[PDB]
RNA sequence: GAAAUUGUUGAAAGGGAAGGGCAUUUGAUCAGACAUGGUGUUUUGUA
RNA sequence: GAAUACUGCCAGCUGGGACUGAGGACUGCGACGUAAGUCAAGGAUGCUGGCAUAAUGGUUAUAUGCCGCCCGUCUUGAAAC
RNA sequence: CCCUGAAAAUGGAUGGCGCUCAAGCGUGUUACCUAUACUCUACCGUCAGGGUUGAUAUGAUGCCCUGACGAGUAGGCAGGCGUGGAGGUCAGUGACGAAGCCUAGACCGUAAGGUCGGGUCGAACGGCCUCUAGUGCAGAUCUUGGUGGUAGUAGCAAAUA
RNA sequence: UUGGCGGAAAGGCCUUGGGUGCUUGCUGGCGAAUUGCAAUGUCAUUUUGCGUGGGGAUAAAUCAUUUGUAUACGACUUAGA
């Protein structure tokens, strides 16, 4: 037995490969998940993870 | 079936206690006997070696009536008729002999021990 | 089609092991066991049987003779943990035991069509045991009573307790 | 190491000497004890009956019959001890208690054989000298065992027999020692000696 | 003639089996687990059945492989039998149940030609 | 001679067990004439073969073997711990049994 | 033409229930691997 | 003036026994060697025998050892009289 | 420490047998037995951290490396198994035998389940990608129908024969 | 084979005489292999059947009938060439 301090085998709950089954939309993320696991920018890694993001996190600019 | 029913001497022949003499189902039965024994005679047997070796009982439909109980009950009051079927066979001779070849296996041990009782003695 | 298909088929090649680390060092065989030791054969055919001890084989195994003039047990080949190496001890200097080897005893294998359903020895191998055998006994008659040891055999008869027996 | 081992019960403690016996059969080793009239239980005579009277109490109300039976015998008193430490209940337990046999007195298929004892349920090596104790069958004729008189004849004749049987046997053996004291002093007897025999 | 493979080890070779499909007829033994409230079963009591779990899942590298060593693979004509040409020593056919014997003989002719094994060749046939 | 016994004989007492949880996979041994695991000790490693015989003949012979070995010392008074391999059917408590002298150290 | 339930035959067990789990004995029953490419032709239908 | 006991240390030596052999071209850290190379250094290889079949094994029935209370429900608490 | 004080109702319980320089009580020293606990290893799953679009051949939700973790009612979520019907596809299976049913015969999956062999049978049915629902039973003194033990039992005895 | 003794569950113990075999008390001669480096490497006693060929002996019980010292029925007690 383990006196645990925390809660065993949780998800990071954090949104990766987004829920959309959108075939350009995975291209894309994964040219940028290729250019964020090398180019060691830190744009890379900031644009792949907002194209996992949802409609309403996604607000129009 | 033989729960409650009375006990009696002609039972020793059997080594029970608990025997009775079903006149109607001897009747039935014995017709079935003599009816056999005829299609025996009709298929041309030899009629004295003849042993029943096959004999059935089991149920057929139920033939249902009505029985009035007390407070007004309707109960049922029921027939559980007999499909019987029997054969007939001659008594032959011994059945058969000469059983399977029992094809062996032997280790080199067993062989080389074989060998060596059939050279050490005659 | 009653079933569909694999996505993905599995590769047929098969890889090689990789380099191994386990080279063979010798045998390093036990204190008790000096060419010329009376040896007690535990099991086999020859079971019970005091012989002796003369080459460490090739193929760890130790080789023996009974004499066959004593006890009837030829030159032969024996594994070492199946033998109780005795305190009694013999000179066996004077014995050409190099001839023997490996090579020496080859069982000719039997192919798997040859089955026997009922039912010869090596002239050369009944002569080496000649040449062997009547100079070991030169050694034995020097010590009495050891021929009539040789030839009787090893038992454990009741109260024999083998973790106290000195052999 | 033995087909039979018979044990001569007198002088032995009884509840000692049925936990080494009842481990004896587990283990599988066939034992018949004999004399269980002389066996022993540390304690007052007194004390000891009214146990058994306080055993003899015990009995199934509605029906007497199906209750515990009391068996008066000392071989059976015996048993009981014993039982009580075998799981007689199981098929393993059947096959161990199977393996024995006790007797009052020594039976003729047993009075021409051995008898051992066992030192760790001996009476004189476990009681302290002072404390009392009891007779068996001094404690089962006590309690309604009938054949008190009986087996004390019999063990009479048996003990005449033998005792004209030790008398060959010590003429005997004083021959052959004297035979071997003779026979010693030769080269094959200091050699023997010399060898530890 | 199949592919070099591990010895398969089954965890647990006996067959799960719903509590009390002993006791009742009207209890299938197909596994269901007890949702009960007192069941020795579900609590887990010495001397119950077991109940299935993941540990007692299969080797990946042992998984789906018959003791021969190939994986069954169900075909129907010659054609899915065909799809196994260049996969010989992983896969094993077996014709389907409810294939005919003259065409049984035909998928039988052109799996011993390709050289792949068919588990069931002996269906429907006459003698 | 009269005797030709080249192994031990010995007892299969039990299984190894708690108070009410036995164990088929390790037998208990009882070896004759030692009393003490010092004396155990030698023993280690001995091949064990229970024989026992049936009515039908398998292979030439109604004599059937079962084999294991000698593991580690059981106890205070030279019980042994035994494994084989298949187990021991149990009803073979207090059956005899033998241990050779192979594999030899001596 | 299922099941409950029943008859016959066959096999098996049964000292105040039966049924189950782990392990093995015994009896009965049963699947798989056993060719492989191969120096080679000691060869026939000559490849 | 010594020894021994007790406790502690050794990158001192060495004998027996049991269980495990995962991984699968090479890459690393090392050691012995002047060097070639070798090795117990990022996970077992070498030699040999028997059998090649119901022998191992699977299934099933039985026997034996130990264990095993009837399910569902309400309930603080159910094997529940 | 032991004894008297010390009386309850079926027969009775240091668990039982039994035990008296103990197998009791106080105390000390060792050896030994074994839990699903601890250590090491293998395998399954989960979670986390990483590597890997290069050409050839596939699957980048893939493959691979490393570490830790695994109890669970009420309840939540995820991945799957099965049923009736619908769009598409396999130019799928089938009177040389579809579906169904029986089978202490075999194989696969942790499992829901799937597949095969044999028997019976006689006309339709299945795999995969999706759509849809009157979609999975052991219980409800559940509904309808059928069948047991009880059990060859209770009984078939008023009104003269 | 002669003579005893043994009734607790004796079923065994002792003894006389001759025959026959072995003798490792001592000294010799010949054989053994190949079961191939181990595989219980098979040697015990328990019951039954079927054959031989050698002795030995030629019954009862139950149902049915009857009795009434008995009796719900079974059972019991009687009788019957
Ligand atoms: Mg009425
Ligand atoms: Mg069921």
């Amino acid at each position: 037995g383990i006196d645990h301090t925390s809660k065993q085998h949780k998800r990071s709950g954090h949104r990766t490969a987004p829920k959309s089954d959108n075939v350009y939309l995975k291209l894309l993320v994964k040219l940028y998940t290729f250019l964020a696991r090398r180019t060691d920018a830190p744009f890379n890694k900031v644009v792949l993870k907002a194209l996992f993001l949802s409609k309403i996190n996604r607000p129009p600019v | 079936f033989n729960s409650s029913i009375g006990r009696t001497a002609q039972g020793k022949e059997f080594g029970v206690t608990k025997a009775r003499w079903p006149a109607k189902s001897v009747k039935f039965v014995q017709g079935l006997l003599q009816n056999a024994a005829a299609n025996a005679e009709a298929k041309g047997l030899d009629a004295t070696k003849l042993y029943v070796s096959h004999i059935q009982v089991n149920q057929a439909p139920k033939q249902r009536r009505r029985t009035y109980r007390a407070h007004g009950r309707i109960n049922k009051y029921e027939s559980s008729p007999s499909h019987i079927e029997l054969v007939v066979t001659e008594k032959e001779e011994a059945v058969a002999k000469a059983a399977e070849k029992k094809v062996v296996r032997l280790t080199s041990r067993q062989r080389g021990r074989i060998a060596a009782q059939k050279r050490i003695a005659a | 089609t009653a079933q569909q298909a694999p996505k993905w088929y599995p590769s047929e090649d098969v890889a090689a092991p990789k380099k191994t680390r386990k080279a063979v060092r010798p045998q390093k065989l036990r204190a008790s066991l000096v060419p010329g030791t009376v040896l007690i054969l535990l099991a086999g055919r020859f079971r019970g049987k005091r012989v002796v001890y003369l080459k460490h084989l090739e193929d760890n195994t130790l080789l023996v003779t009974g004499p066959f003039k004593v006890n009837g047990v030829p030159l032969r080949r024996v594994n070492a943990r199946y033998v109780i190496a005795t305190s009694t001890k013999v000179s066996v200097e004077g014995v050409n035991v190099e001839k023997f080897n490996v090579e020496y005893f080859a069982k000719e294998k039997l192919t798997k069509k040859e089955k026997k359903e009922a039912n010869e020895i090596k002239t050369e191998r009944v002569e080496d045991q000649k040449v062997v055998d009547k100079a070991l006994l030169a050694e034995i008659k020097k010590t009495p009573l050891l021929k009539q040891y040789l030839s009787a055999s090893f038992s454990l008869k009741n109260g024999d307790k083998p973790h106290l027996l000195k052999f | 190491v033995e087909p039979v081992v018979v044990i001569d019960g007198k002088g032995h403690l009884v509840g000692r000497l049925a936990s080494v016996v009842a481990k004896q059969l587990l283990n599988g080793q066939k034992i018949v004890v004999v004399r269980a009239e002389e066996l022993n239980i540390s304690g007052e005579f007194f004390r000891n009956k009214l146990k058994y009277h306080d055993f003899l109490r015990k009995a199934t109300a509605f029906n007497k019959t199906r209750g515990p039976f009391h068996f008066r015998a000392p071989s059976r008193i015996f048993y009981k001890a014993l039982r009580g430490m075998v799981s007689h209940k199981t098929a393993r337990g059947k096959a161990a208690l199977e393996r024995l046999k006790v007797f009052e007195g020594i039976p003729p298929p047993y009075d021409k054989k051995k008898r051992v004892v066992v030192p760790q349920a001996l009476r004189v090596l476990r009681l302290k000298p002072g404390r009392k104790y009891t007779t068996l069958g001094k404690l089962s004729t006590s309690v309604g065992w009938k054949y008190e008189d009986v087996v004390a004849k019999l063990e009479a004749k048996r003990k005449v027999s033998s005792a004209e049987y030790y008398a060959k046997k010590r003429a005997f053996t004083k021959k052959v020692a004297s035979a071997n004291a003779t026979a010693a002093e030769s080269d094959v007897a200091k050699q023997l000696a010399a060898l530890g025999y | 003639a199949s592919l070099p493979h591990p010895k398969i080890v089954k965890k647990h070779t006996k067959k799960f089996k719903r509590h009390h499909s002993d006791r009742y007829h009207r209890v299938a033994e197909n596994w269901r687990k007890q949702k009960g409230i007192d069941s020795v079963v579900r609590r887990r009591f010495r001397g119950n059945i077991s109940q299935p779990k993941i540990g007692y899942g299969s080797n990946k590298k042992t998984k789906f492989l018959s003791p021969s060593g190939h994986k069954t693979f169900l075909v129907a004509n010659v054609k899915d039998l065909e799809t196994l040409t260049m996969h010989t020593k992983t896969y094993a056919a077996e014709i389907a149940h409810n294939i005919s014997a003259k065409n049984r003989v035909v998928i039988l002719a052109r799996a011993k030609a390709l050289g792949i094994k068919v588990t069931n060749p002996k269906g429907r046939l006459a003698l | 001679a009269e005797s030709h016994r080249l192994y031990v004989k010995g007892k299969h007492l039990s299984y190894q067990r708690s108070k009410r949880v036995n164990n088929p996979n390790v037998s208990l041994i009882k070896i004759e004439g030692v009393a003490t695991p010092q004396d155990a000790q030698f023993y280690l490693g001995k091949r064990i073969a229970y024989v026992y015989r049936a009515s039908k003949e398998v292979r030439g012979s109604k004599i059937r073997v079962m084999w294991g070995k000698v593991t580690r010392t059981h106890g205070n008074s030279g019980v042994v711990r035994a494994t084989f391999r298949n187990n021991l059917p149990a009803k073979t408590f207090g059956a005899s049994v033998r241990i050779f002298l192979y594999p030899s150290n001596i």
